[PDB]
């Protein structure tokens, strides 16, 4: 089925849990897209700034799914501003921030940072970041599980 | 090709 088919499954606010099953299918159907990537984003992008909290929680699950299975082409998605920014809103009170939750909040932030480490080669990521930093937005660096593949 | 950095 089509990209947002398998997300619309994937992040549905109705779901009692997340579906695997559905979130591997996003990710696979990227990877066979010619514009997967560019669609990707912009479709998650979307469901992350979404009031539904759930909605988002699994949009950014299926975002973290997406770093780890569509490679490359995917990371220059995330990497350009373009995308970067519609985070960035998420976040910040000038934007969505004060109506969205902590939970979503720091996720992001978490992944933000995450990134930083594991993308060396996109500066736009850290740009994003330390930006967040700069404006107070993230006092400290945060605490993140632990992953040996994030170089 | 891309935007500028969104900024508060």
């Amino acid at each position: 089925e089509s990209l947002e088919s398998w997300l619309n499954k994937a992040t549905n606010p109705s779901n009692r849990q997340e579906d695997w099953e559905y979130i591997i299918g996003f990710c696979d159907q990227i990877n066979k897209e010619l514009e997967g990537p560019q669609i990707a984003v912009r479709l998650l992008a979307h469901k992350i700034q979404s009031p539904q909290e759930w909605e988002a929680l699994q949009a950014l699950t299926v975002l973290e799914a997406c770093m780890k299975n569509c490679g490359r082409r995917f990371h220059n998605e995330v990497g350009k501003f373009r995308f970067l920014n519609e985070l960035i809103k998420v976040v910040s009170p000038k934007y969505l921030g004060d109506r969205v939750s902590e939970k979503v909040k720091t996720k992001v932030i978490e992944l933000l940072y995450s990134w930083t480490m594991a993308l060396p080669e996109e500066a736009k990521i850290k740009d994003a970041y330390h930006m967040l930093k700069r404006q107070g937005i993230v006092q400290s660096d945060p605490p993140i599980p632990v992953d040996r593949t994030l170089i | 090709s891309d935007e500028d950095l969104l900024h508060i």
